[PDB]
């Protein structure tokens, strides 16, 4: 039909127009893509420079910190022992005592006793009151370099062991009198030993642990003086007085009362007060019955006081340590989005191409 | 109870018997002597970099061992 | 033939050029989805970096941060259980005087207004606490890993606010010397005597001592002070059959004994040598005199006031800088991205239109 | 109306249409590609501000506390001193003695010595014995404040120096009923101006080497006549502070060059040695026994140790601390030249449209 | 000032008079007792794994308390 | 050796001779002072809010300097 024929031929002279229209916005198209693309890659690059350049070195110089601290502290734990001592000759100017349990561990002490030159008698005793042992001891300074440090323990031997002691009290008499030999007796070889500085005696539960460096030896009639003063086989060591006088001793087990002259004592009880007046005369007063012993206006305890309880309440120190976890799973779902849509990008392409037909 | 005690009128005085003694006459010497754990210090960057701990601690040790060499 | 195959033809020459135009902007698509492949593959090496190797070593060291505190914490929330460990620890188990870690002001104060005494004695306790902190001890009674238990023990006054008084002595010439030095405290219409210097201790105008180790004397031991012979006491006293000089210090001056071929003076720290001594004894007072001169051996009567000593310290400084993210401008170039495939799918939508 | 032409136009349908379908697919490409980047561009969206509101503000706090326990660390190092002293004070009510090295360093106590009204000769022998002058000083706190402590160092004076000191041991003696002496003087001697020193309390002397120094606040003046008092008890120029005993004791006093023993009665006494055992027994009298032959003595069952026993070395071994620190790096070159490549594909990637337009034709 | 001192030339001897005495002539005691604040050691990887700080700070104080419990 | 010992039969005591004395006779006394070097407390969130590690260590210290201003 002649001119249907150029009905067509007019669509498309015209077609071929709107087609080259159409690819030349599809080119715009893909130069805008081109451009966020150029963009985003930036913003990527800079997003690691600032991880390489910023952040990563800041997470270093921590990491260094920690190290630094961590090494610090522990050589304050690996060293306790070391750094205890020092403080120990350091306050005390190089000699101590007694022997701490960080100059000396019990383990090492009583590997030392069991290397002592004395009897399995004595061994077996020191093994026991460590705790004397320690106070009697001295601790001495002796080589101390950067890397080591060494000191001489100087621990006690015992000469004789298991004999009868008894500790001697006195309270005036009444002319007055009063024994001026106080303190502890032990039996020594066939003879007593008397030790009148109570520095020197140390004593636990029924044991006690004296230095015989400063002693007087003494003849075993010094105990006659217990029962007579004028004792004709042992002048007792005695001080007198031309005037009345009154006082009271704390014993161990008790208390002496002196009560002579117009001065008024009394034994009084926790539980009924007053429970005994005393007269002109010496008294003894047993620590069962009797809690403190008045002279005068003057107030004697035969029994420490009983006093209140302290307690100082701790509470448990928590530590709040907060993982930082990434989203890890999620994440690559959507980066295997994004490579799928690439793949069918190309798909779509090779599909063109092959109506080229360009095949690949 | 082993320890009791006698008091004796006729001479003002109390006696307190029955303990067991342990009298010292004598010294035993043992000589004892303790190896420092010594750090080794890494050096590197840290965060503070007027902060040296490390060497600041060793100072401070190295002085306090020091001060004892000069007792003697 | 009724259409003009020019116009045909001629619409092909065009073609051919629009089909090149097309293939150039296919291969223009595949640079850029390679681009992007590349791109992607390094965002994603990018996230594990970050989860793989920064996050477990920031994981790490949020862990060793607790870890030390913790440990700090741990010394300080224990400052005093710590510290009293140590002090049993370096005198096996028994310490004196009662520390400030073994017992607080507060604590002392507390079991003070509880002690069985007057007023009058609590309150003399309340204002020394040192002397009284020296005069106890502090006994380790139970210790376990979670709890630490000890007793305390302070002293008990029997007696208070009774005249003492310190006695020292010289030589005097044969030749004599009194024996009887040390302390005196009013007991019960008795002296107390205290020969060990070590038992008494002494603050202000007060006096603390311990009845344990104490001679009980008539009050008539104090006319020895003024005739020794007095018949009403006989006097402790240790003789010498020869010339003996020397000087004793007290509290508030100094005694000196002069005799035989001895030269002692008496200095002073502005005019020198103020007094020489002849044969027997004078009594020297601390605010005249500052040094007295026994033969060669010379006494200070009075402290000798020193050299001040001084030692600075600087404020220490902590320097933490933190790090911060440029949040705002990148939020700006994505949303510059985001605008741009916007447009991209504008131009394509637009070309799809022109198309059917 | 018809002919060949009409093919020819059927033909222009032919190529055109399929041109069309080409272009269709194309931008599809172009549709797919558009959706890609924008899921990678929020996917890059959600990685910084993972970095920015998840891991920095981590990164900061632990920055912080880094800092925090520095400075606590610091505080107790540049404060190791003023701390050891309030500890000192702390454990001792405020008076302590001796006077510790954290109390006063080496070099200040040399300074304070050399500042002393005393001679040179006291100033040298002080410098020498800096031990013994720590162990006679005390240390009292005086002024205390949150950011100052004060405290008063008392340091001991000399009087004299350098005169002949001696120390005295006694044991008892015996008639052989029997009575018995024992001298109840013992203790140090030491010169003073023309008479003689004596201190009986053990407490109040220090001994270092061939040096004494003793505190003159509880001491004794006596005449020189006291020393006769070594040879013969009843000397007629001094009468000799003595104890006596009227019946039969046995004893040993350990001397710091030796040991005395008094073996009387029926009392069995031997000094014996450490490599022959037992090298003498005492009979009825007063011996005495050179710490250089004999090691211990023996006083009926007592035993007495002449000489300090040497005994077991202990030794403690410590190991060096190692501290691990392991750098994190990152492949920044690598990264780069990917990126680069990814830059070289969007630059061709423009010159295949540039290409393109020139075809239709956009000159650029 | 209370505190004065008279001095006997007749015996050769000072004395200082007005003091105010304080006699101790018994004991008072009472029981302290104080609690530790313990710490519960969270468990995860460190820094370092050689470094088990919390650990080895239990271990110095239960030591310490284990040389004290052997002193009885 | 300056240091020798001599025995006396006659009087059953031995004597050692050969010491130089150093009697005390006097106190030089000095006031020796130290400052603090305090710690500027830098104020920022941490890593555990319920942790403020410089304030407990001033806190402590105050403490410690309290105790002893009552001595006095």
């Amino acid at each position: 039909a002649s001119g249907v024929a150029v009905s067509k031929v007019l669509h498309l002279e015209g077609e071929v127009n709107k087609i080259k229209s159409a690819l030349l916005s599809t080119n715009k198209a893909v130069v805008s893509l081109s451009n966020g693309v150029s963009v985003l890659t930036s913003k990527v690059l800079d997003l690691k420079n600032y991880i390489d350049k910023q952040l990563l070195p800041i997470v270093n110089k921590q990491s260094c910190s920690i190290s630094n601290i961590e090494t610090v502290i522990e050589f304050q734990q690996k060293n306790n022992r070391l750094l205890e001592i020092t403080r120990e000759f350091s306050v005390n100017a190089g000699v101590t005592t007694p022997v701490s349990t960080y100059m000396l561990t019990n383990s090492e002490l009583l590997s030392l006793i069991n290397d002592m030159p004395i009897t399995n008698d004595q061994k077996k005793l020191m093994s026991n009151n460590v705790q004397i042992v320690r106070q009697q001891s001295y601790s001495i300074m002796s080589i101390i370099k950067e890397e080591v440090l060494a000191y001489v323990v100087q621990l006690p031997l015992y000469g004789v062991i298991d004999t009868p002691c008894w500790k001697l009290h006195t309270s005036p008499l009444c002319i007055c009198l009063t024994r001026t030999d106080r303190g502890w007796y032990c039996d020594n070889a066939g003879s007593v030993s008397f030790f009148p500085q109570a520095e020197t005696c140390k004593v636990q539960s029924n044991r006690v642990f004296c230095d015989t460096m400063n002693s007087l030896t003494l003849p075993s009639e010094v105990n006659l003086c217990n029962v007579d003063i004028f004792n004709p086989k042992y002048d007792c060591k005695i001080m007198t007085s031309k005037t009345d006088v009154s006082s009271s001793v704390i014993t161990s087990l008790g208390a002496i009362v002196s009560c002579y002259g117009k001065t008024k004592c009394t034994a009084s009880n926790k539980n009924r007060g007053i429970i005994k007046t005393f007269s002109n005369g010496c008294d003894y007063v047993s620590n069962k019955g009797v809690d403190t012993v008045s002279v005068g206006n003057t107030l004697y305890y035969v029994n420490k006081q009983e006093g209140k309880s302290l307690y100082v309440k701790g509470e448990p120190i928590i530590n709040f340590y907060d993982p930082l976890v990434f989203p890890s799973d999620e994440f690559d779902a959507s980066i295997s989005q994004v490579n799928e849509k690439i793949n069918q990008s190309l798909a779509f392409i090779r599909k063109s191409d092959e109506l080229l037909g360009l095949e690949v | 109870q082993n320890i009791t005690e006698e008091f004796y009128q006729s001479t003002c005085s109390a006696v307190s018997k029955g303990y067991l003694s342990a009298l010292r006459t004598g010294w035993y010497t043992s000589v004892i002597t303790i190896e420092l754990s010594n750090i080794k210090e890494n050096k590197c960057n840290g965060t503070d970099a007027k902060v040296k701990l490390i060497k600041q601690e060793l100072d401070k040790y190295k002085n306090a061992v020091t001060e004892l060499q000069l007792l003697m």
